[PDB]
């Protein structure tokens, strides 16, 4: 298992993709 | 990815591909379809083995011919890497085609590397392992056990368990690496060595070392089962000539002859003992000898001859025994007086070099041994020993060397020379006579291979110049080209240092190895680079003796104490197991950030297959040109043969030989294109060898770096390392150095 | 052409800025700043020396960090003689850390660095931190070798299990273990290991770390934190403070226990309740609704006005139009305002002016 990862060429694999979450903020509140 | 060639679909195991790899694949396909041999020089920083397997595997699975594939590497470690890559490639195909296609791939090696016996795998010598395995697998124990179960002779459960199942069911369909092969066989109590050798005729792709194709001793048995139209690949064949020469070379010492007489006397005593009690065996063997049978017709396929055929199969006489050595006693007397002639020829006082014909003529004069009986020495001995019930062969082990010499000298007469030297070691109190039989022509061993097989591919990372190999080895190529990597940003910095910080010239000439200025200048270079090299540093020396002397000098001066503060020091040692542990420690030290420096020999075990991709190698320090020992009788004779026959100048070959090793070490640092490292050649003599380096390395060597000082080298290295630590711009390599599927199609359209 | 050269280079510089999306970021941070004080830091590649410049930039970083992260906490660790030395505990007082850094500036650095000791010390310092805070470690590494007592790989595995995030700033070259530490600890991301190329780039690298790091989608720790807004009170006579036990004129009164505190934001010394003013929360809103970048208008079309909407700077007529418009409100802005509207302000005046 470990040997297989080392022998593989990382540069030829898919580039790392960010998995950060998006947030949409609705805005509404009661008056004072 | 899965792209198309003119008519061959090929499945690449990666979503991306380099421009060189596609061009490499296209040329290979052209050679296979057109036929003939070719020489391809691909950079070490681009996937070569994966490209070879991808195209070749698709070629065998697509065309109706279904030609098999023969893969030849230089070391056992390379076989493991090739098999691992093959497993990864086959897994990708099995995931894209939706099913596991009929495919078998196995690696080959000696019993020592595949023996699972708890009592026979604990041996430090391969010869002993072979003897023990043959004793438990020859069949004498099985036959004796059948007659009388009370016999104390043991068997090998691994070998015995194979008889239950058929050959086609030894292993499941697929590719079995050595790591996987041992695990599968251990769980079922089977012998991996026998499983592989019995399945060669069924494997689609077979991987073994060059010794299994060029050495007549072991190649004949393996070669007899492979196909004739299979594809042959010579990976990392930049040092194939050394393997070819060493296959038909022998060295005889005084101790070897002294041990031969004892074996011969023991053999005569054994014959007398057998003559008294059991004389029918000798007569039965004699009767077959009179008929004209040989070892092949008499020995069973299960058993192996005691003396391996030391000559090529095409040079063995097919006639009956001459009759002089037909009887056991006559052959022993023939052998005994042959040993005496060798012994009396070891008392020479000056170096004498003579052709085999002159040696035969002198042999025919002092004694009355003819050429024809000499050619059958090895063949006859294997028959006599087999019929003698020699279960313990410790005494007769030495006789194998004499038989090998007799069959070699009496068979070949051109391209071979006999050297007798009164001093094996010039610095010795007592002379140590030695008799060397050296093979000068490097094409004799490889001639059958280039004729038996139609298509042969010769590939290596630093095979240059390409024109000399056809000159040295008598063969012709349909095409020979070298690729240049299209790297967007410089990833390796090759430099040549001619003088130290004090502007004093530095060289590794053996005659001046004990020089306080050169030793200090080299030591200063090592310390200065170790300060900037982040994790790993590999140091290659021209010879092991040079490393011993220079390293000891550094210890006295105190250089090592300064090096110890930054990195751990690991040194290659003659012992193989100790060296392997050093590599394990060196790799562990580089991975954890402790930092380590490895001192090795350019012509050693490290340089012939060990890789230092990314962290394990970040700087290569070539301490001097790895020139061979010029004052060597074997080398000098070899140079003369090439000059007279192939019209190769002595200086040109020596420089070519040295450079082929220096480049060899340089290519063991780059894996892919995200890898980087600084290559420094520390010798004033490298300044004029730029044209002799590989094209992909020479192109990266600037005109300003041809002759640098130590201080100037450090400044450039520090700048280069800083530059390579920045995040690479993806757009700078989207389609100029790495190709996606869409880009590959575009390239196929513009070209068409 | 010289001015055009800047524009084309500016467009390339704007190419990266085009892709801006409101990624979720952890406003509540708990940073552990680690500095390397070893023999390798005595070099002169940075004038006067690495130790002096790094300390000087550290002081600036502390000021900026607390300026934009009022409700975060920081801890300072240094490497000396192969050991990790604590010089500042996790606290919300910017002055205590600055004072500690000033003292360190005197002693000459010596010895070898030890990542494992520093990481282990950082691991213990972040243990008593709430689950809603983002545990981060910033390391200024200059050496090319590491001497550690144990296995670094085990520490890396522990850090991932503890959900800590590590950022490393190198000086000379990339270290394999550092790359693995920054990659295995950032869910495989390789952009958290930066190597500087000059003094100027270092300032940008320090400034970049001030902003909160985006969170991962699979890492969820959402919760509600109980906070309090004390009311400032003015007193005629000095009274003992509940944090330092010294006479002070006045202090904010906690609404849960009425205990007084010298300054904010700090944890209440009595009810262990976080005291923050409304302004402190307002300092981080720009990270949740970042202002959309402005796109230059081609000269082919006709412009609206000759003067800038916000600063009344007459647009230079002169080639490429020196005007940038807001997509939301479609109002042209000069080059100067866009820098000031995206670095100082975070609200487009045009959008606010438009009625709904
Ligand atoms: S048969 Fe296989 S396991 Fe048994 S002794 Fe021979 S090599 Fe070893
Ligand atoms: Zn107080
Ligand atoms: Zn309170
Ligand atoms: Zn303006
Ligand atoms: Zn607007």
């Amino acid at each position: 298992n470990d040997e297989r990862n080392e022998l593989k060429i990382d540069d030829l694999n898919e580039s790392y993709k960010t998995n950060y979450a998006i947030i949409h903020l609705k805005r509404n509140a009661h008056e004072k | 990815m899965k792209f198309y060639i003119d008519d061959l679909p090929v499945l690449f195991p990666y979503p991306k591909i380099y421009p060189e790899q596609y061009n490499y694949m296209c040329d290979i396909k052209k050679t296979l379809d057109v036929g003939g041999n070719s020489i391809l020089e691909m950079p070490s920083g681009t996937g070569k083995t994966v490209s070879l397997l991808s195209l070749t595997i698709a070629y065998q699975m697509h065309y109706p011919e279904h030609r098999k594939i023969i893969y030849c590497s230089r070391t056992m470690s390379e076989i493991e890497k090739a098999l691992v890559e093959l497993e990864n490639l086959m897994d990708y195909r099995t995931k894209e085609l939706g099913y596991q296609e009929d495919f078998r791939g196995l690696g080959l090696t000696s019993r020592k590397n595949l023996c699972l016996h708890p009592e026979v795998s604990k041996e430090r010598k391969g010869t002993v392992v072979d003897e023990k395995c043959r004793r438990m697998t020859n069949g004498q124990a099985k036959r004796k056990l059948e007659e009388d179960p009370e016999a104390n002779v043991e068997l090998c459960e691994y070998h015995e368990n194979l008889y239950n199942i058929e050959v086609e069911d030894y292993l499941p369909k697929g590719v079995f690496s050595f790591e996987k092969l041992l695990k599968y066989c251990e769980e079922k109590t089977l012998c991996p060595y026998f499983i592989v050798r019995r399945m060669i005729s069924l494997c689609n792709i077979i991987i073994y070392s060059y010794h299994y194709l060029l050495d007549p001793k072991i190649a004949e048995r393996v070669s007899n089962e492979v196909s004739k139209d299979s594809i042959v690949i010579f990976d990392e064949a930049h040092n194939i000539d050394n393997v070819c020469i060493e296959s038909l070379s022998l060295d005889l010492t005084t101790d070897a002859l002294r041990r031969a007489t004892r074996g011969a006397n023991a053999l005569d005593e054994r014959i007398s003992e057998v003559r008294k009690v059991d004389s029918q065996k000798l007569q039965d063997e004699y009767e077959k000898l009179v008929q004209g049978l040989h070892s092949a017709d008499i020995l069973t396929d299960q058993e192996e001859p005691f003396v391996e055929t030391p000559v090529l199969p095409q040079d063995l006489l097919t006639e009956a025994i001459p009759g002089n050595i037909r009887r056991a006693e006559h052959f022993v007397s023939f052998l005994k007086r042959l040993i005496e002639y060798l012994k009396t020829r070891m008392k020479v006082l000056h170096v004498i070099s003579e052709t085999p014909k002159s040696f035969l003529q002198h042999l025919k004069q002092l004694t009355f041994i003819e050429r024809k009986p000499l050619r059958f020495c090895s063949e006859r001995l294997s028959l006599l020993v087999r019929t003698l019930e020699v279960t313990e062969v410790e005494d007769f082990t030495a006789l194998k060397d004499i038989a090998t010499f007799a069959t070699l000298i009496s068979t070949y007469e051109e391209g071979f020379l006999l050297i007798i030297e009164p001093y094996e070691i010039e610095n010795a109190a007592v002379p140590n006579p030695i008799m060397r039989f050296t093979c000068l022509d490097a094409s004799i061993a490889i001639k059958p291979v280039f004729e038996r097989f139609s298509s042969v591919i010769i590939t290596s990372g630093t095979i240059s110049p390409l024109d000399m190999y056809p000159r040295m080895l008598n063969f012709k190529t349909v095409l020979q080209k070298s690729y240049a990597m299209t790297l967007a940003k410089k990833s390796f910095l090759p430099m040549i240092i001619t003088k130290g910080s004090d502007q004093v010239a530095i060289s590794s000439r053996f005659e001046i190895r004990n020089d306080p200025s050169i030793v200090r200048n080299y030591g200063s270079m090592l310390v200065e680079f170790a300060k900037i090299t982040p994790d790993g540093m590999v140091v290659f020396f021209p010879s092991y003796l040079y490393m011993e002397s220079i390293v000891s000098m550094w210890q006295t001066m105190g250089i090592l104490d300064e090096v110890w503060k930054h990195k751990l020091i690991l040194v290659e040692t003659p012992d193989a197991q100790e060296t392997s542990l050093a590599l394990e420690t060196y790799r562990k030290a580089c991975s954890n950030g402790r930092g380590a420096i490895l001192l090795s020999v350019a012509r050693g075990k490290v340089s012939e297959g060990i890789d230092f991709d990314h962290q394990y190698g970040r700087t290569v320090l070539m301490i001097g040109i790895p020139f061979q020992y010029t004052e060597s009788r074997i080398l000098k004779a070899r140079l003369e043969f090439m000059r007279e026959n192939y019209r190769i100048r002595e200086n040109d070959f020596l420089s070519f030989d040295a450079m082929r090793h220096a480049a060899q070490c340089l290519g063991r640092v780059l894996r892919g294109k995200d890898d980087y490292g600084v290559m420094v050649l520390a010798d004033r003599r490298f300044s004029r060898k730029r044209s002799q380096l590989p094209k992909w390395i020479a192109q990266g060597l600037s005109d300003a770096d041809l002759n640098l000082s130590t201080d100037m080298a450090i400044s450039n290295t520090k700048q280069f390392l800083r530059t390579m630590a920045q995040p690479t711009d993806p757009k700078d390599q989207e389609g100029v150095s790495v190709w996606s599927y869409e880009d590959l199609i575009k390239h196929q359209n513009s070209r068409k | 052409a010289s001015l055009v050269a800047s524009i084309v280079e500016a467009r390339k510089k704007r190419t990266a800025k085009k892709n801006i999306t409101p990624y979720q970021r952890g406003i509540i941070r708990s940073l552990i700043l680690t500095l390397d004080c070893s023999e390798a830091m005595l070099e002169k590649d940075l004038r006067p020396n690495r130790h002096a410049m790094i300390i000087q930039y550290a002081i600036d970083f502390v000021h900026e960090f607390f300026d934009q992260n009022p409700i975060s906490q920081m801890g300072i660790i240094i490497m000396r003689n192969g050991l990790a030395q604590l010089v500042s505990q996790v606290s919300g007082n910017p002055q205590d850390h600055i004072d500690a850094l000033k003292s360190i500036r005197k002693q000459e650095p010596k010895g070898n660095p030890s990542l494992q000791n520093a990481l282990e010390m950082a691991r213990g310092l972040l243990l008593p931190v709430p689950a809603h805070c983002t545990r981060e470690v910033l390391i200024v590494f200059g050496s090319l070798s590491t001497t550690d007592p144990g296995d670094i790989h085990q520490t890396i595995d522990s850090l991932v299990s503890e959900k800590i995030r590590v950022k490393v700033l190198g000086l000379s070259a990339q270290v394999a273990i550092c790359k693995e530490l920054c990659k295995a600890t950032n869910y495989g991301d390789e952009s958290f290991y930066k190597i500087l190329l000059d003094e100027t780039h270092l300032k940008e690298l320090f400034n970049e770390a001030v902003t909160p790091l985006p969170v991962n989608k699979i890492n969820k720790g959402f919760t509600l934190v109980k906070m309090g807004f004390p009311t400032r009170i003015f007193e005629d006579t000095p009274t003992f403070c509940s944090c330092h036990s010294k006479l002070v004129y006045g202090g904010y009164f906690c609404p849960n226990c009425h205990s007084k505190v010298c300054s904010l934001p700090t944890v209440c010394p009595c009810c262990d309740l976080m005291l923050i003013l409304s302004t402190h929360l307002a300092r981080s809103y720009h990270h949740l609704m970042p202002l959309k970048t402005f796109a230059e208008v081609p000269t082919t079309e006709k412009f609206r006005s000759e003067d800038c909407f916000s600063c009344q700077s007459r647009f230079p007529i002169l080639l490429t139009s020196s005007r940038y418009r807001c997509e939301d409100c479609k109002q042209e802005f000069c080059v100067d305002c866009d820098v000031f509207i995206h670095e100082i302000l975070h609200n487009c005046p045009g959008c606010e002016s438009k009625p709904v």
